[PDB]
């Protein structure tokens, strides 16, 4: 998993 | 404390007298928590992720304790894989990346 | 160096002779780069996050220099909005989170 702008 | 990255950087946060696990996420501008009852009015906010944009509810002035560090700021609530503490709150508790 | 999080933690990476900009993301298990041709064979993988899942090509043992330091690891390439340095390579350079 990867995380937000 | 000094946190290594061998494992996801998961910490315990206290919000609404409840304990939750959240990821310290330097790649997140904002703090996004999984669906939960928060107090007051929310305003609409769109955020981008690896998969695209989603709509979230925005709450201001939420007190959160991250490792007993008190923070007061904006918290977003929407469909997130896990609770994520973004740079808005990370800077409030004095988090820095070092190498 | 000690990076503060008032801004996005962006650094220059040198990958396969190309100089790029990437996000040091402690909320990313893996490094995901924007679309590019990397040598060696690859395997399809799906990675998720905010907004859902994207399909990426996984390349093993790629060398990346992050801020001058060398790191070897898996590198995913896909339709990512920004280049992201994940935990897999951050550990390699001795990155920690402190507060
Ligand atoms: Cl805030
Ligand atoms: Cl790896």
């Amino acid at each position: 998993v990867v995380x937000a702008x | 404390p000094q946190i290594t990255l061998w494992q996801r950087p998961l910490v315990t946060i206290k919000i609404g007298g409840q304990l939750k696990e959240a990821l310290l996420d330097t790649g997140a501008d904002d703090t996004v928590l999984e669906e939960m009852n928060l107090p007051g009015r929310w305003k609409p906010k769109m955020i981008g992720g690896i998969g695209g944009f989603i709509k979230v509810r925005q709450y201001d002035q939420i007190l959160i304790e991250i490792c007993g560090h008190k923070a007061i700021g904006t918290v977003l609530v929407g469909p997130t894989p896990v609770n994520i503490i973004g740079r808005n709150l990370l800077t409030q508790i004095g988090c820095t990346l070092n190498f």
